[PDB]
């Protein structure tokens, strides 16, 4: 029996409100979440991150379009359920307001964890660590190229933790970093329903082996880190989710991102003196196509996309709403193994994707900025290598005293890390049992996480400037 | 919409692991006519040029396709280390 | 009798929808307006304009906060009318949805007409023209320092148009430029209700003399230009407004802007190494104060403003809602002569304003960028002076042929103007009677408007770069 | 919240217009104790130092205050050009 | 292949010289159909809008064409200063 | 007034030299209450966690203090290499 009252949870983690509430109080609770998210430094920082080209779109403007698409889809779904009188059997009678807000805020903060330079910045963090720990050598009986003495395999109970830590640190992902950013570092203290909408994939980052055949789509990318194995269990207990399941509303945010994928890039190219509309018209025609793109042709650039977007929306949104309504029990159970978008509506998106891949993502200027970002991130990871070579006692003394006469270079590198990251590290370490043989392993894991958080919390310009400054060039 | 780095790393690691046992892997990729999905064919051969096994995988998502390729390669590796 | 159905007009200017509609169709009509506004180049350009400091706030992020404040106020007002069962007598029974959308979209595009460099960019445009036309010499019987032969007073019927044109061109205002931007240049084709929410003041820019005592607040700044005397008459006919009256919902957008005036500046200063929270605490305490600011004290910077904002909102929003509801007939008539915000709630805002004026807006770096922008705009207005010295026949030949062998310098200056501005000029000129003695006057007026639109349509960085490039420095 | 340039230009133009008739204007501004509004006092005098007229205006909005100052100055100008 | 600055300066000087005598000159240019040469038509009129004279010149070289225009303008100027 | 690099290098070299013999050294530093001099305590222990020796040094000059620490460490090293 579908009941959305057991899924829309308005409790919090700290100082949660208790008792029985009314519609006005629930709406007030969910508006404060918007107030917190919109006035946060993480959202503000998005206006200095590059989407494709360094009046071009940043990550903030693209999110502001995904938000509109998701809101429109949610309103269409809600309207289609009133024409069938199902808003009282499904429990959405008094929860229509929060339904749009959750989707919109999930659409807005769907890109707050991505590192500088994007996809080429994510590989650089992963490769550099793979040469330090070599996870592939911990998949069988003890043999070893690991550079850390406290993580080499030698003692099965410690071996399992060793291999888990070695595998986790080499799987960095933006979606997994978003949860850590909103929970541990920033400490926004949002409701459970709002956090559940930004958990797109459900594969643990320490997972080794083959995925079950019933979840081969929800397991294709890492979902969360090893430092949140306790926070996700409580999330599953609060939102009534089984192991390896997804929140329902997450399916909408995933669709809105797919519609607004390659339509904006084309406009950016057409306003960056690359090609002309006529050329674009010709590329699309030779691409295949319905009555969706032709009708928008008949300034000019400012009013061609301005109608092509409307044409594609009016034919794609209702299909998504119908797919959501038809497959409702499986989505509500959290075990649906597909996406909302083998039909004629899926070919139009592939058309734009192919045109963008062939004529936009191969320009010489885009490719150079992908080789420069790789170099910059790899270089920055090597300057802070000395911090990863110290001993446990040395690092403890350094973090405690903060003025050490034995380490003149490392004491100055440590002071450049942001304050909130250091408090996160201190709080994480202060919860472990000191009289335990597993203390050094956890300490090293948290130190590596601290370094990764510092590297991934930058902008593309600040990292570039710091890289030039720390190498005595500028 | 792109391919995640971890899946590619796992694929390369599997190929190197089973190549360091005196084998070889050949790869080819293409697009299907009407099935609307990408197609990957793998062939495992020996040093002497003899073909030992072949397999083909169809899927419209890159990550799932590469995961299937990697786990098939691992299955072939451990079933060739079962004997010989 | 208050009736909001005669105020929320969903018709358009071109290809307007006709007939009788339902709630779903009206909501669909008003969602398309959001779709058009959000994906417009004018909104995108706002992320390169400086608010105060050149993770600091741009004009886009500040508008995204004004939007939230206005939405919250609108929802509070709507909730307070259901507790008194007045949503059926006032006609808002089936129009709650568009009520928030109009306010939110009016809050978003409340700053699209401001020129580069802000307040110091607006004076430079005004001063430079005042030395060219000298309006003060056209207020009495014909005497004259005017530099244009076709505008000097000599023939009363032509004299009136002469003095009107001379007065209008020296009153440039961002609010008056927003209407021109959304109607003539960009051609968004929005509904009447949406356009009516961005008309804040009602004084014609050609007005000379003393304002009536019944409208001395609504007449304090120019509202619209002389080129829109025909578009505003139709707007008043559609929305049922008398002469010199304001749209109701505009009062909300004005309040939301006043609440979010000096709270963000302080956070920017505190994160720009100016002063510390402790110092800020001390400045505020010595400023006066209730239980609004003390309770937020008990990282630290990230969670002090994060509660001071909530404290000030929870005590200021209901007062605005009560003021809107109490003075409803006067606001609905459009003749209310005050703002929603002589009470204790108005002192808290003056506190922040005084602190910001004393300790933030006097820093040396803010003042230098105000002297540089003045210089840059004044310099750019002087490079294009040759275009204003040609004759009517010469300019007509230049705009027609586009390749002139008699004017090698002016023909290259004309080609740097944006295409849409030139089409606006051509369309404006093609509607006048050629066989009329008033043709040169209108032609000169439209040429000056074209130059002003080009200057005010830039960013602070593009204008700075063009100024350095056109002077052979870079 | 600031003062618009046009109002300031009108104020200066009025002062110059009535100063070019052999007069002088002196200005002072302050903040009121409890009325919560800005205060402007203007005095019109002659060359010989004799005080001809005084006026005071109270308002909490800059634009309205300066408009009142300007129109009062214009009224004084044309009533001193009514005679003498 | 372009037009030299001196010829243009002479043309403008002639137009200003004969315009400062209460006259006016209107100009138009085009390309011929089959004669393969540029075409310039000049008309000299008065303030009252009455047309006084017209002339047309054909040539495929810009400098020669503008020299002919200038010397024709000078001839008209001095024959209108012969009388009246 | 700072500490010279050579003394620090000698200290680190002594610690490494006597640590490469299966020992360990723990360090702590503080400031004295009324003696007006810096205080350094060193403890030499074994792998099994057993404490072998302790020492404490007081001085108001960094270079002298570190020289005393280094020569004490060297004395402990060679008296533990006298036997065992
Ligand atoms: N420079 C560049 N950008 C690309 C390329 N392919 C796609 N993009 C752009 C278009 C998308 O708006 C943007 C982000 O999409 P991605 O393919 O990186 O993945 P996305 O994060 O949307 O996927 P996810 O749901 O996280 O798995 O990347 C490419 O080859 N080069
Ligand atoms: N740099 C600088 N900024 C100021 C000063 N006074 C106020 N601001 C800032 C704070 C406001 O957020 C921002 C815009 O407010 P304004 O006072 O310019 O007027 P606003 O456009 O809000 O008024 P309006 O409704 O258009 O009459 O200007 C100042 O003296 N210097
Ligand atoms: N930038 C620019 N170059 C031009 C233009 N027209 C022609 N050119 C180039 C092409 C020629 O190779 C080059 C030199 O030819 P000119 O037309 O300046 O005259 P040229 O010196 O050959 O003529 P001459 O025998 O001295 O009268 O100028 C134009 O409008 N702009
Ligand atoms: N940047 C920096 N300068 C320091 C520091 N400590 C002291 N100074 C400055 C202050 C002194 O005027 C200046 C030179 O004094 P030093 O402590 O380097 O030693 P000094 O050469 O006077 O000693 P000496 O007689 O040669 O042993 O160094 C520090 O930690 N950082
Ligand atoms: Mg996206
Ligand atoms: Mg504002």
């Amino acid at each position: 029996q579908i009941d959305f009252r057991k899924k829309i949870n308005w409790h919090r983690r700290y100082r949660s409100p208790q008792g029985v509430k009314t519609e006005h109080e629930i709406l007030r609770i969910f508006e404060s979440d918007r107030g917190r998210i919109i006035n946060s430094p993480a959202i503000r920082r998005l206006q200095q991150k590059t989407q494709v080209f360094p009046a071009v779109r940043t990550r903030l403007t693209h999110s502001m379009e995904v938000q509109q698409v998701g809101r429109y889809i949610a309103k269409e779904i809600l309207s289609r359920l009133k024409e069938l009188k199902l808003l009282e059997a499904y429990g959405l009678d008094e929860l229509t307001g929060p339904f749009e807000s959750i989707v919109e805020m999930s659409c807005l903060m769907h890109d707050i964890g991505n590192p500088p330079f994007g996809h080429f910045g994510e590989a650089a963090i992963n490769d550099w660590f793979r040469q330090r720990l070599h996870p592939e050598d911990a998949e069988s009986q003890p043999l070893d190229r690991c550079s850390v003495a406290a993580l080499r395999l030698r003692e099965e109970p410690l071996n399992e933790l060793r291999r888990k830590i070695r595998q986790d640190l080499c799987h960095f992902e933006g979606n997994a970093q978003g949860i850590r950013l909103v929970h541990t570092l920033m400490r926004m203290n949002l409701t459970w329903a709002q956090v559940g909408g930004i958990l797109k994939y459900t594969r643990p980052a320490w997972w080794r082996g083959e995925t079950p055949e019933t979840h081969h789509y929800l397991m294709k990318k890492p979902g969360y880190y090893l430092s949140e194995e306790a926070y996700i269990a409580r999330l599953r207990k609060e939102l009534n989710l089984a192991l390896y399941s997804r929140f329902p509303l997450t399916w909408i945010m995933e669709a809105a991102d797919d519609i607004s994928y390659c339509v904006a890039d084309l406009e950016d190219a057409v306003e960056k003196r690359i090609f002309t509309v006529e050329q674009l018209y010709h590329h699309l025609h030779e691409a295949w196509f319905s009555l969706v793109v032709e009708n928008a042709w008949e300034s000019t650039e400012d009013q061609f996309f301005m109608y092509l977007r409307v044409n594609t929306l009016n034919k794609l949104v209702p299909y998504a709403a119908q797919r959501f309504i038809d497959n409702l029990p499986a989505i509500f159970a959290g075990t649906f193994n597909h996406a909302l978008l083998a039909s004629e509506c899926s070919d139009l998106l592939k058309l734009y994707k192919n045109v963008a891949v062939k004529h936009v993502f191969s320009h010489p200027d885009v490719e150079r900025l992908e080789l420069q970002g790789y170099r910059v991130i790899s270089g920055l990871l090597e300057i802070y290598r000395p911090l990863l070579s110290l001993s446990l006692s040395d690092f403890t003394e350094l973090v405690e005293k903060e003025r050490v006469k034995r380490f003149p270079i490392e004491s100055r590198l440590f002071h450049k890390l942001s304050t909130r990251h250091r408090l996160a590290y201190v709080e994480a370490v202060s919860k472990l049992p000191s009289d335990s043989p597993e203390f050094p392993l956890w300490e090293y894991y948290y130190r590596c996480r601290l370094l990764q958080d510092y590297i991934s919390g930058m902008t593309d310009l600040y990292a570039w400037d710091e890289y030039r400054r720390l190498m005595a060039v500028e | 919409g792109r391919l995640y780095s971890g899946n590619l790393a796992a694929f390369k690691a599997a190929t190197n692991k089973l190549f360091q046992l005196d084998l070889a892997v050949i790869y080819d990729d293409w697009y299907d006519a009407y099935t609307r999905k990408d197609c990957i064919r793998l062939r495992i051969e020996d040093r002497s040029g003899n073909l030992i096994d072949t397999s083909t995988f169809y899927h419209h998502d890159e990550d799932v396709l590469f995961n299937m390729c990697t786990d098939w390669l691992n299955h072939m590796y451990d079933q060739l280390k079962d004997w010989k």
